[PDB]
C-alpha cells in the first residue's frame, strides 16, 4: 500500500537523521561500556 | 516439655526444621511444572469462556 | 562524560514519539468534514 | 505448667470512644435496611 | 553540542505557544467539520 | 554463587532514573500496553457495531465523548483475544468488536498487580515497611469489582464501564436508574471514605501549614525546612490545642493521625468494592419495603425514597432503547413514564 | 506492642523518617515527583481538594444561574446528516428520564424553566 | 542524581535541537499523513462520515453473533453499496 | 481434531512464548555486558 | 419500634460525644 | 499490652495451642453444619418437589448433602419425592447428627490440646526451642489429600463403594444421585460433564500422592527456603489464603453460570437460562413437536411438565432479588401452586401477540405485544389521551393452553391486562401468598446468596494475602524502621544497586 | 408500617455484642496497674 | 407541601420514614424566596404545612 509508504516516510528518514547526527557518539558510548 | 507414646511415634517426622537442599535445588524441575499448569489453567479457563472450542466438546447444559 | 543511549531514554521515547504522531493525526482530523 | 506465651491485652479509652463510635455509627446506618 | 547554549526561557517559551497552537486548533475544531453539530 | 540469575537481579535494581526491578517486567509493558490502548482506541476506534456510537476523534468526539466501549452484549464474556475465534486474528474487525476493551482490561488489570509488586519491591530494597503497597490494594478492589467482578455478574462484558470520560457518567446514571445505587449502605461507606480522606487531607494539611515553627527570616516558610533535621517542622502540642477548643477533640498522637490517613479512604474504597459485587448479581439495596407497601396502599403516603424510585422509573424507560440496541426495545410514546406537561 | 506508643505527645523529634519515604516513593516514580520538603508537600496535602472543592462549589453556584454543563446532544452528524449517537447522547437519554418523571405534578406547561 | 544527563542540559544544547528540529516535525507529518491519506480509517475499520448507513437505512449495524461478528461487519460492509 | 481455535491457542500460546523469550534474552545480555561494581 | 430504635441510637451517639470531649485522655507532653 | 487485633498472636509460638485453636474452629464449624441442617429440616416442606423444591425455600446446606447422595429423610420421604425410603443411617437427620457429635468430640480434644501444649513433638530435637517442620508437614498433609481426593473420585463418585453424586437432564426435570463413570477424553474438561468431575478426583488424587511423596522426601532449595521465609509459619498463613481465595472466586463463579456440580434442581436455575430464554425454547420445541404430530393446541401445551413451566419464570431467576430481601423465595412471590397454563395473547384481527419479556435488569416493565415480527401491536399506555395500541383499542384476548386455566378465554381488557402484566414474567403461575404473608416482591434463590458471599468473601481473603504476605516478607521492619537508617542508602546515586550496600 | 420484626433484634445485637466486647477490654485494662 | 401544589411529602420518622428516606422537608414553592419566620405564619399547624422549619434550620 502506497500510504503505508507515504505515512512511515517521513519517520523512516527522521531516524536517519538522527542516526547520522548520534552515530559517532553512539560508538563511542558503546565501545567504551566494552 | 511433655513426652507421650504418640508423640515418641511421631517425632521423626517433625525433626528436620531448617533442613535445606543447597543452592538452587528442583527450582528448575519446579519452574517447568508451573509453566504446565499455567498452560493447563489458560486451557480450562478457554474452554469454559468458549474462546477455546473442541471437537466433541459442548460447554453447555447440553453437554448430557 | 554522560551515556546518550539509556534506559531512560528509552522511556522517554516510547511515551514521546508516538505522542507527536498522534498530534499530528488529531490535527489532522480538525479539517475534515462530513 | 504455666504457658509463657501469654500477653496482657489492652483497649485504651480513645480506642474505646473510637470503637463505640463506629458500632454506633454502623447500627444507625444498618439498622434502616434490617427493619426494610 | 555543549549543553547550556540554548537559554531555557527561550525554550519553555517556545514550548508553551506550540501547546497553545494545538489545543487552540483543537477548540476550532469544536466548531467546524465533525463534531460541529453543523 | 554469581549466576546469571544473579547477574539479572543486579542489572534490575540499579539505581537509575527509572527504578525497574522484577515487578517491572510485568508492570511495564502491560501499563503501556492499556495506556497505549486507550489513546489509540479513543483517537482511531469506532464504537458503531457494538453500540451504535461515535467514539473516536476520527469520528468527531471530543476529549470527554471519546471512549474505549466494551463489546456487543452477543459477544459474552469472551476474552476476545486477538487470535481469538471471534477475530480470528484480524487486526481491524478485532478493534471494530471491542477488544481494545478487554486488552486494556486485562493489560490493565495485570498491570495494577505489576505496580503493587513494584512498591512492595522498593518497599524492600530501601528498607520501609509496605503500607503504600496495602493501601495501593484499595484501587485494585475497586478496579477489579467494577471492571471485571461486575461484568462477570451481568450477561456480558457490554455493561462493564467503557473507558471514557461520558462513557463513565452514563454507568453513574445508570447505577443510579438500575441499582438505586446511592442507597446502597456499601456506597454510602465508600462515599464517607473518599469525602473523609479528602477532608482529612485539607485538615492535615492546613494544620501543618498553620502551626509552622517560624525556623526562617524569610515570609516564605517553604525554605526553612531541611529534609535531614530531626525537630519537628509544625507543632503538635499547638495544633492539639487548637482542634481541642475548635472541635472537642484532636488528635494527640501522629502515628495514629497518620494511619488513620491510611486507614479512612482504603477502607471506604473496599466497602463500595463489596457493594459493586453485590450490584454483579443484582443484589441490589432497592426497596424498603415497609415503604413500599405503606405506598401501594395509601395515595397520599409520599416520600423522598418514592420520589426517588419515579426518576428511576423515568432513566430505565428513556435510556434503555439506546443504551441497550442489543434487545431492540420499542417503546410506543404512549407507554413513557411522564409526568404532566414535560 | 502498637506503634503509636513509639510516638510521644508533645515531643521534639519526627516520628518518621521523610528521608526514607522520599527515597522510597521517589524511586515508586522518578525522584523529582516526590516531595522532600514537609512544608511544601503538607501544603499541597491543604491546597489540592481545597481548590477542588472550591470548583465544586462554584460549580452549584453558577448553575444556580443555569449556565450549564457541556451540551453535545447531536453534535456528531454523518455526511447525510444523521446523527451519530455519542455517550453524550446517551447521557442526555438518561437526563431526560430524569426530566420527565421529577415533579410529575408540578408543571402545566412545556419547559421547566426553573 | 543517578548518572544519567540532567534534562536541562539536554533540551538547552544545540546537538538535541539539531536533531529534534527534524525528528519531531517529521512525526507530526507522518500522522497528520496518517489521517489525511484515509489510511487510519482502513487500519481501524472506522466509518467515513457517508458510511456509517447505507442511503435509506437507519438501522444500527449491530454485532448480534459472537462466531459470526466478523461475517456480520463485513456483511454489513457490503450493504453499503 | 485441531479445530481453528486450538490453531489460534497455539499460536498464541508461542507469541507468548517468542516475547518473553525475547525479553528475557536482551534482559540477560544487557545484564551480563552492564555489570555493577563490587 | 424502629423510630424508638433510630432515636436510640443517636442519644447514644450524643451522649458518646459529651463523654468522649469531656472526660477523655487528658494529653500530656513528656 | 497487645492490641485487641493482635491478641491471636499468642500461638505463633505455640504449636500445642495453635492446634488446640484449629481444633475448636473446626469444632465450631461442624457444629454450625449441623444446627444448619437441623434448622433447614424443621422448616423444609418436602411434600411438593415440582413447584417447592428446596431453592424456593431457602435451603443452603441441604442441596450440598443432595449434591453428594444424601437424599433422604428418616420419617420416610425423599427430596426426589419418593416415600416410604428407607435411607439407613445416612439421611439428613443423621448427617447433622455426625456433625453435631463430631463438634463435641473435637472440642474436648480442643481442651486437651490447649491443657497439654507443652509437648516433647513441638521442641526441635536439637535447639529445644518450638518449631515446626513445615515442608515436610505440606509434604504429609498433601500426601494425606491426595489420598482423599483419589478415594473421593475413585470410590464414591464412581458408585464403586459409595451413592455417587447428583446428576440430571440439561432442563434439570430428572434430577438423581448416580455413580459416574470417569471421562477421560477432552470433555472431561467441560464444566457440564460429571464425568469429568470424577476423572479429576482420580486424576488430581494420584497427582496428590505422588507430589506428596516428593515433599516428604526432599527438602526446599535453600533459595526458595530464604525467599518465602519457610522458617515462618505466617508464610504459609499468607499463601493457603492465596490459595483459598483463589479456590472462592472459582466456586462463586461455577455456582453463577453453572456446571456439573451446581444443579438446577439443587440451586434453581442460571439466571442466563431466563437471558437466553434456554427453557422456554425447549417448550416451544416440545410443543412444536406435538402439533407437528397431530396433537391440539390444548393437547401440546398439556403435555409439557409443570417443572419445566417453572423453570421458564423470572421469579425464579437467580438476578431478580435484592439485598435485603430476606428469607426463602417463597416469601417473595409466594408458595407456587399451579401452573395457569400457556397465555396467548390475540388481537382483534385475531393476530397472535407476543408479551416482551421483562429482562432481569428491570425492577419494573412496560407491558408491550408485538407480533412475530416484532412489530408492537398493542400496550398498556401510560398517558391515555394519545394511545393507539390500548388493548381496549386493539381488541386484545388471551386463551390458556394447558394448566388450571386450559381452555379457557378472557375477552374483558382488565382480566386481560392482568395476565399480560404477569406474561412478562414468563409462565404464568397460582401462587399461595397467605401461608408465608408474602410481599409480592422477588428474592434470590441459595445459588445467588452463595455466589455473592463467596465472591465477597474472595475478595475480602485478597486483602488478607497481601497482608500477611507483607508481615511475612517484612518481618524485620514491622515495629518500624531502622533507627539508624543511612540517609545514603535512600539517597540516590550512592549505590549502584538499590539497597545493595556492597555497590558503593 | 410493616417492617422486618427481627430488624429490631439484629440491630440490638449489632449494637450490644461488639459494643460489650469493647467495654470488657476497657475496663480490664484500667484495672491493670 | 414542598413544591406548593398540596402535595405534601413526609419527612419525619414519626410520619414512615426511616433514617435513610427521613428529611427536614424544603419550604413550599408557593413561598419562593420570601422569609417565613414562625411569626409570618398564621399557626404553628400552617408554618409546618409550609415547610418553615427548613428555612429555621
Ligand atoms: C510482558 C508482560 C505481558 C503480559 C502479562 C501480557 C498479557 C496478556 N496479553 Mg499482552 N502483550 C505484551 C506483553 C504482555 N501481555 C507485549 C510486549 C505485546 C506486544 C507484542 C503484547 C501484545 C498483545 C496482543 C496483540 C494481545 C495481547 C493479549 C494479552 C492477554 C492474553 C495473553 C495470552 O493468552 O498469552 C498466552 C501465552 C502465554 C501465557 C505464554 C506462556 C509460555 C509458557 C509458560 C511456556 C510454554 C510455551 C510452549 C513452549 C509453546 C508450545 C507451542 C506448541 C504447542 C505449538 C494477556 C492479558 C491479548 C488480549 O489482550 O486479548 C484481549 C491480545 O490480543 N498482548
Ligand atoms: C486428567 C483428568 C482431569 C479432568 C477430566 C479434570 C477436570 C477438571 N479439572 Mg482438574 N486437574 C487434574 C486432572 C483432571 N482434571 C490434575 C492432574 C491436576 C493437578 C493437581 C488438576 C488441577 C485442577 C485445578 C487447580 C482445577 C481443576 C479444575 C477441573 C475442572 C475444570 C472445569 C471447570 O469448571 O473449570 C473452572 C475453573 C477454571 C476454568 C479455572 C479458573 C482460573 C481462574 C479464573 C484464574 C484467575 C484467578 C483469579 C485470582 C480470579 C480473580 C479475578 C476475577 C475476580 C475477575 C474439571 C472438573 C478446575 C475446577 O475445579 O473447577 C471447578 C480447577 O480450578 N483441576
Ligand atoms: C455462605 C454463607 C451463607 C449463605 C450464602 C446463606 C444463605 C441463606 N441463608 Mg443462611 N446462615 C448462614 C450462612 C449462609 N447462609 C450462617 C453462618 C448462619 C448462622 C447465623 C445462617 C443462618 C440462617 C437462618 C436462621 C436463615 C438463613 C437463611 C438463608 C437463606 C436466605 C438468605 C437471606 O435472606 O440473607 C439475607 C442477607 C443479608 C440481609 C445480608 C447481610 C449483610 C451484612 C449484615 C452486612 C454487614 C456489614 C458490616 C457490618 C460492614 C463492616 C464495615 C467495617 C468492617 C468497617 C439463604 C439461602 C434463611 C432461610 O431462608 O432458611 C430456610 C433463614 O431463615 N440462614
Ligand atoms: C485463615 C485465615 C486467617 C488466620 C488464621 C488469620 C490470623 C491472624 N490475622 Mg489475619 N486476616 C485474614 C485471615 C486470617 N488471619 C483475612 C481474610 C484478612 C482481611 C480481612 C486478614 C486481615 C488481618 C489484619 C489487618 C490483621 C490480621 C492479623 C492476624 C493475626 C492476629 C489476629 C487477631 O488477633 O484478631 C483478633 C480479632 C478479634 C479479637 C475480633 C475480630 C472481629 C471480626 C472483625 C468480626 C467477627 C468475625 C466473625 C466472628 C467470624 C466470621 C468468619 C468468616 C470467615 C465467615 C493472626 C495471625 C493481625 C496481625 O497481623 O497481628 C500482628 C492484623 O493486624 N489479619
Ligand atoms: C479516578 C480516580 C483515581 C485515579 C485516576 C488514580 C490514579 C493513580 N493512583 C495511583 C496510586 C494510588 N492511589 C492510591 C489511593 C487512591 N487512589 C484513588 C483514586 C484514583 N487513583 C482513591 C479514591 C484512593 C484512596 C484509597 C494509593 C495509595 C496510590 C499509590 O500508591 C499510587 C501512586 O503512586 O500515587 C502517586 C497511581 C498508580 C500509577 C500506576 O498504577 O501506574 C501503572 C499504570 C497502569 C498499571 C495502567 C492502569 C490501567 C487502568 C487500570 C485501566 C486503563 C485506564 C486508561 C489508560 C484511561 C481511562 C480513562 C477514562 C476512564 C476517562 C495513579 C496516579
Ligand atoms: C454473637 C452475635 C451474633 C449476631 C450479631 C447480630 C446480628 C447483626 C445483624 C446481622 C444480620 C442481619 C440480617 C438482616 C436482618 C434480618 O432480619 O434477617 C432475617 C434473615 C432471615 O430471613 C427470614 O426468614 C424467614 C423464614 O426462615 C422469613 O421468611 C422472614 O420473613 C425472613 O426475614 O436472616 C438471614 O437469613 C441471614 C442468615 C445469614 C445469611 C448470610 C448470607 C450473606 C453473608 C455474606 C455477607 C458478608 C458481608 C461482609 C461485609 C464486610
Ligand atoms: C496565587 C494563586 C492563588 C490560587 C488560589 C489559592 C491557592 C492557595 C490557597 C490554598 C488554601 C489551602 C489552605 C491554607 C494552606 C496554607 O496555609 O498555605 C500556606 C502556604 C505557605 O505560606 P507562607 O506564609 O510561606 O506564604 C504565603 C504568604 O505568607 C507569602 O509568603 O501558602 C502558600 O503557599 C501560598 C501560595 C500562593 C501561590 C499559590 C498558587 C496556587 C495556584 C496555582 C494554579 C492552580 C490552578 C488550577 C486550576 C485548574
Ligand atoms: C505528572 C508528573 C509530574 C512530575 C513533576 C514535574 C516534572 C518537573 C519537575 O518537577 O522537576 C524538573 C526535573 C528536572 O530534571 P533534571 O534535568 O535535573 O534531571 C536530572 C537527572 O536526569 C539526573 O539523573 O524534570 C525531570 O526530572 C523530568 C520530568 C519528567 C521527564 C519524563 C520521564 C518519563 C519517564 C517514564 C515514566 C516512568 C513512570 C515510572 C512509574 C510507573
Ligand atoms: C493498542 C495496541 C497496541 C499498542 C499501541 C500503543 C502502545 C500506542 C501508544 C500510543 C500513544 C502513546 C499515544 C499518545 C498520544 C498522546 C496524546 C494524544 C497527547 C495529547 C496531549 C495533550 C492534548 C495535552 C493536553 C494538555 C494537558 C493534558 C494538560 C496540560 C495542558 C495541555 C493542554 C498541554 C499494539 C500495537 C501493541 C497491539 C495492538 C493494540
Ligand atoms: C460436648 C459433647 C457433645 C455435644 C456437642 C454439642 C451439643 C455441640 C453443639 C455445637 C453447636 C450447636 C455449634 C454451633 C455453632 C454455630 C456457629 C459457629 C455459628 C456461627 C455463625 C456465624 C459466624 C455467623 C456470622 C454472620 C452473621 C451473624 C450475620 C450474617 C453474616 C455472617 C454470616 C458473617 C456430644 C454429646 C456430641 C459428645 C461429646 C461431648
Ligand atoms: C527462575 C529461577 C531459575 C534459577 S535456575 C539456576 O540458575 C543458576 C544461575 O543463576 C544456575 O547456576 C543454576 O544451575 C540453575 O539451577
Ligand atoms: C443418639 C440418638 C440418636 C438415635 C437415632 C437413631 C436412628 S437410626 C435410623 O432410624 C430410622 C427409623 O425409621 C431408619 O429408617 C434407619 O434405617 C435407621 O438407621
Ligand atoms: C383481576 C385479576 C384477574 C387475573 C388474576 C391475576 C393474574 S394471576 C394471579 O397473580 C397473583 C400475583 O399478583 C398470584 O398471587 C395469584 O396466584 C395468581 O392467581
Ligand atoms: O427540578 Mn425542575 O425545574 Ca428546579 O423547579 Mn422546575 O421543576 Mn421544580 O421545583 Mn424542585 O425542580
Ligand atoms: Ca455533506
Ligand atoms: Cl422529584
Ligand atoms: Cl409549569
Ligand atoms: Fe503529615
Ligand atoms: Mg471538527
Amino acid at each position: 500500500d502506497w500510504r503505508v509508504l507515504v505515512v512511515l516516510l517521513p519517520v523512516l528518514l527522521a531516524a536517519g537523521w538522527a542516526v547520522r547526527n548520534i552515530l559517532p557518539y553512539a560508538v563511542k558510548q558503546v565501545q567504551k561500556l566494552l | 516439655a511433655r513426652r507421650t507414646w504418640l508423640g515418641d511415634i511421631l517425632r521423626p517426622l517433625n525433626s528436620e526444621y531448617g533442613k535445606v537442599a543447597p543452592g538452587w535445588g528442583t527450582t528448575p524441575l519446579m519452574a517447568v511444572f508451573m509453566g504446565l499448569f499455567l498452560v493447563f489453567l489458560l486451557i480450562i479457563l478457554e474452554i469454559y469462556n468458549s474462546t477455546l472450542i473442541l471437537d466433541g466438546v459442548n460447554v453447555s447444559w447440553k453437554a448430557l | 562524560s554522560y551515556p546518550i543511549f539509556t534506559v531512560r531514554w528509552v522511556a522517554v521515547h516510547t511515551l514521546a514519539v508516538p505522542t507527536i504522531f498522534f498530534l499530528g493525526a488529531i490535527a489532522a482530523m480538525q479539517f475534515i468534514q462530513r | 505448667e504455666p504457658n509463657p506465651n501469654r500477653q496482657p491485652v489492652e483497649l485504651n479509652r480513645t480506642s474505646l470512644y473510637l470503637g463505640l463510635l463506629l458500632i454506633l455509627v454502623l447500627a444507625l446506618l444498618f439498622s434502616s435496611y434490617f427493619f426494610n | 553540542s555543549e549543553g547550556g547554549r540554548i537559554p531555557l526561557w527561550i525554550v519553555a517559551t517556545v514550548a508553551g505557544m506550540g501547546v497553545i497552537v494545538i489545543v487552540g486548533l483543537f477548540f476550532y475544531g469544536a466548531y467546524a467539520g465533525l463534531g460541529s453539530s453543523l | 554463587e554469581r549466576g546469571w540469575f544473579d547477574i539479572l537481579d543486579d542489572w534490575l535494581k540499579r539505581d537509575r532514573f527509572v527504578f525497574v526491578g522484577w515487578s517491572g517486567i510485568l508492570l511495564f509493558p502491560c501499563a503501556y500496553l492499556a495506556l497505549g490502548g486507550w489513546l489509540t482506541g479513543t483517537t482511531f476506534v469506532t464504537s458503531w457495531y457494538t453500540h451504535g456510537l461515535a467514539s473516536s476523534y476520527l469520528e468527531g468526539c471530543n476529549f470527554l465523548t471519546v471512549a474505549v466501549s466494551t463489546p456487543a452484549n452477543s459477544m459474552g464474556h469472551s476474552l476476545l483475544l486477538l487470535w481469538g475465534p471471534e477475530a480470528q486474528g484480524d487486526f481491524t474487525r478485532w478493534c471494530q468488536l471491542g477488544g481494545l476493551w478487554t486488552f486494556i482490561a486485562l493489560h490493565g488489570a495485570f498491570g495494577l498487580i505489576g505496580f503493587m509488586l513494584r512498591q512492595f519491591e522498593i518497599a524492600r530494597l530501601v528498607g520501609v515497611r509496605p503500607y503504600n503497597a496495602i493501601a495501593f490494594s484499595a484501587p485494585i478492589a475497586v478496579f477489579v469489582s467494577v471492571f471485571l467482578i461486575y461484568p462477570l455478574g451481568q450477561s456480558s462484558w457490554f455493561f462493564a464501564p467503557s473507558f471514557g470520560v461520558a462513557a463513565i457518567f452514563r454507568f453513574l446514571l445508570f447505577f443510579q436508574g438500575f441499582h438505586n445505587w446511592t442507597l446502597n449502605p456499601f456506597h454510602m461507606m465508600g462515599v464517607a471514605g473518599v469525602l473523609g480522606g479528602a477532608l482529612l487531607c485539607a485538615i492535615h494539611g492546613a494544620t501543618v501549614e498553620n502551626t509552622l515553627f517560624q525556623d526562617g527570616e524569610g515570609a516564605s516558610t517553604f525554605r526553612a525546612f531541611n529534609p535531614t533535621q530531626a525537630e519537628e517542622t509544625y507543632s503538635m502540642v499547638t495544633a492539639n490545642r487548637f482542634w481541642s477548643q475548635i472541635f472537642g477533640i484532636a488528635f494527640s498522637n501522629k502515628r495514629w493521625l497518620h494511619f488513620f490517613m491510611l486507614f479512612v479512604p482504603v477502607t471506604g474504597l473496599w466497602m463500595s468494592a463489596i457493594g459493586v459485587v453485590g450490584l454483579a448479581l443484582n443484589l441490589r439495596s432497592y426497596d424498603f419495603i415497609s415503604q413500599e407497601i405503606r405506598a401501594a396502599e395509601d395515595p397520599e403516603f409520599e416520600t423522598f425514597y418514592t420520589k426517588n424510585l419515579l426518576l428511576n422509573e423515568g432513566i430505565r424507560a428513556w435510556m434503555a432503547p439506546q443504551d441497550q440496541p442489543h434487545e431492540n426495545f420499542v417503546f410506543p410514546e404512549e407507554v413513557l413514564p411522564r409526568g404532566n406537561a414535560l | 506492642e502498637s506503634a503509636n506508643y513509639g510516638y510521644k505527645f508533645g515531643q521534639e523529634e519526627e516520628t518518621y523518617n521523610i528521608v526514607a519515604a522520599h527515597g522510597y516513593f521517589g524511586r515508586l516514580i522518578f525522584q523529582y515527583a516526590s516531595f522532600n520538603n514537609s512544608r511544601s508537600l503538607h501544603f499541597f496535602l491543604a491546597a489540592w481538594p481545597v481548590v477542588g472543592v472550591w470548583f465544586a462549589a462554584l460549580g452549584i453556584s453558577t448553575m444556580a444561574f443555569n449556565l450549564n454543563g457541556f451540551n453535545f446532544n447531536h453534535s456528531v452528524i454523518d455526511a447525510k446528516g444523521n446523527v451519530i449517537n455519542t455517550w453524550a447522547d446517551i447521557i442526555n437519554r438518561a437526563n431526560l428520564g430524569m426530566e420527565v418523571m421529577h415533579e410529575r405534578n408540578a408543571h402545566n406547561f412545556p419547559l421547566d424553566l426553573a | 542524581t543517578t548518572g544519567e544527563r540532567p534534562f536541562s542540559d539536554i533540551i538547552t544544547s544545540v546537538r538535541y535541537w539539531v536533531i529534534h528540529s527534524i525528528t519531531i516535525p517529521a512525526l507530526f507529518i507522518a500522522g497528520w499523513l496518517f489521517v489525511s491519506t484515509g489510511l487510519a480509517y482502513d487500519v481501524f475499520g472506522t466509518p467515513r462520515p457517508d458510511s456509517y448507513y447505507a442511503q435509506e437505512q437507519r438501522s444500527i449495524p449491530l454485532v448480534t453473533d459472537r462466531f459470526e461478528a466478523k461475517q456480520q461487519v463485513e456483511t454489513f460492509l457490503e450493504q453499503l453499496k | 481434531t485441531i479445530t481453528p481455535s486450538l490453531k489460534g491457542f497455539f499460536i498464541g500460546l508461542l507469541s507468548g512464548a517468542v516475547v518473553l523469550g525475547l525479553t528475557f534474552a536482551v534482559l540477560i545480555a544487557i545484564s551480563q555486558i552492564d555489570k555493577v561494581q563490587r | 419500634m424502629e423510630t424508638i430504635t433510630y432515636v436510640f441510637i443517636f442519644a447514644c451517639i450524643i451522649a458518646l460525644f459529651f463523654f468522649a470531649i469531656f472526660f477523655r485522655e487528658p494529653p500530656r507532653i513528656t | 499490652g497487645l492490641p485487641w487485633y493482635r491478641v491471636h498472636t499468642v500461638l505463633i509460638n505455640d504449636p500445642g495451642r495453635l492446634i488446640a485453636a484449629h481444633l475448636m474452629h473446626t469444632a465450631l464449624v461442624a457444629g454450625w453444619a449441623g444446627s444448619m441442617a437441623l434448622y433447614e429440616l424443621a422448616t423444609f416442606d418436602p411434600s411438593d418437589p415440582v413447584l417447592n423444591p428446596m431453592w424456593r425455600q431457602g435451603m443452603f446446606v441441604l442441596p450440598f448433602m443432595a449434591r453428594l447422595g444424601v437424599t433422604g429423610s428418616w420419617s420416610g420421604w425423599s427430596i426426589t419425592g419418593e416415600t416410604g425410603i428407607d435411607p439407613g443411617f445416612w439421611s439428613f437427620e443423621g448427617v447433622a447428627l455426625a456433625h453435631i457429635v463430631l463438634s463435641g468430640l473435637l472440642f474436648l480434644a480442643a481442651c486437651w490440646h490447649w491443657v497439654y501444649w507443652d509437648l516433647e513433638l513441638f521442641r526441635d530435637p536439637r535447639t529445644g526451642e518450638p518449631a515446626l517442620d513445615l515442608p515436610k508437614m505440606f509434604g504429609i498433609h498433601l500426601f494425606l489429600a491426595g489420598l482423599l481426593c483419589f478415594g473421593f473420585g475413585a470410590f464414591h463418585l464412581t458408585g464403586l463403594f459409595g451413592p455417587g453424586m447428583w446428576v440430571s437432564d440439561p432442563y434439570g426435570l430428572t434430577g438423581s444421585v448416580q455413580p459416574v463413570a470417569p471421562e477421560w477424553g477432552p470433555d472431561g474438561f467441560n464444566p457440564y460433564n460429571p464425568g469429568g468431575v470424577v476423572a479429576h478426583h482420580i486424576a488430581a488424587g494420584i497427582v496428590g500422592i505422588i507430589a506428596g511423596l516428593f515433599h516428604i522426601l526432599v527438602r526446599p532449595p535453600q533459595r526458595l527456603y530464604k525467599a518465602l521465609r519457610m522458617g515462618n509459619i505466617e508464610t504459609v498463613l499468607s499463601s493457603s489464603i492465596a490459595a483459598v481465595f483463589f479456590a472462592a472466586f472459582v466456586v462463586a463463579g461455577t455456582m453463577w453460570y453453572g456446571s456439573a456440580t451446581t444443579p438446577i434442581e439443587l440451586f434453581g436455575p442460571t439466571r442466563y437460562q431466563w437471558d437466553s430464554s434456554y427453557f422456554q425454547q425447549e417448550i416451544n420445541r416440545r410443543v412444536q413437536a406435538s402439533l407437528a404430530s397431530g396433537a391440539t393446541l390444548e393437547e401440546a401445551w398439556s403435555a409439557i411438565p409443570e417443572k419445566l413451566a417453572f423453570y421458564d419464570y423470572i421469579g425464579n431467576n437467580p438476578a431478580k432479588g435484592g439485598l435485603f430481601r430476606t428469607g426463602p423465595m417463597n416469601k417473595g412471590d409466594g408458595i407456587a401452586q399451579a401452573w395457569k397454563g400457556h397465555a396467548v395473547f390475540r388481537n382483534k384481527e385475531g393476530e397472535e401477540l407476543f408479551v416482551r419479556r421483562m429482562p432481569a435488569f428491570f425492577e419494573s416493565f412496560p407491558v408491550i405485544l408485538t407480533d412475530k415480527n416484532g412489530v408492537v401491536k398493542a400496550d398498556i399506555p401510560f398517558r391515555r389521551a394519545e394511545s393507539k395500541y390500548s388493548f381496549e383499542q386493539q381488541g386484545v384476548t388471551v386463551s390458556f393452553y394447558g394448566g388450571e386455566l386450559n381452555g379457557q378465554t378472557f375477552t374483558d381488557p382488565p382480566t386481560v391486562k392482568s395476565y399480560a402484566r404477569k406474561a412478562i414474567f414468563g409462565e404464568i403461575f397460582e401462587f399461595d401468598t397467605e401461608t408465608l404473608n408474602s410481599d409480592g416482591i422477588f428474592r434470590t434463590s441459595p445459588r445467588g446468596w452463595f455466589t455473592f458471599a463467596h465472591a465477597v468473601f474472595a475478595l475480602l481473603f485478597f486483602f488478607g494475602h497481601i497482608w500477611h504476605g507483607a508481615r511475612t516478607l517484612f518481618r524485620d521492619v514491622f515495629s518500624g524502621i531502622d533507627p539508624e537508617l543511612s540517609p545514603e542508602q535512600v539517597e540516590w546515586g550512592f549505590y549502584q544497586k538499590v539497597g545493595d550496600v556492597t555497590t558503593r | 408500617m410493616e417492617v422486618n420484626q427481627l430488624g429490631l433484634i439484629a440491630t440490638a445485637l449489632f449494637v450490644l455484642v461488639p459494643s460489650v466486647f469493647l467495654i470488657i477490654l476497657y475496663v480490664q485494662t484500667e484495672s491493670q496497674q | 407541601d414542598i413544591d406548593g401544589i398540596r402535595e405534601p411529602v413526609s419527612g419525619s420518622l414519626l410520619y414512615g420514614n426511616n433514617i435513610i428516606t427521613g428529611a427536614v422537608v424544603p419550604s413550599s414553592n408557593a413561598i419562593g424566596l420570601h422569609f417565613y419566620p414562625i411569626w409570618e405564619a398564621a399557626s404553628l399547624d400552617e408554618w409546618l404545612y409550609n415547610g418553615g422549619p427548613y428555612q429555621l434550620i
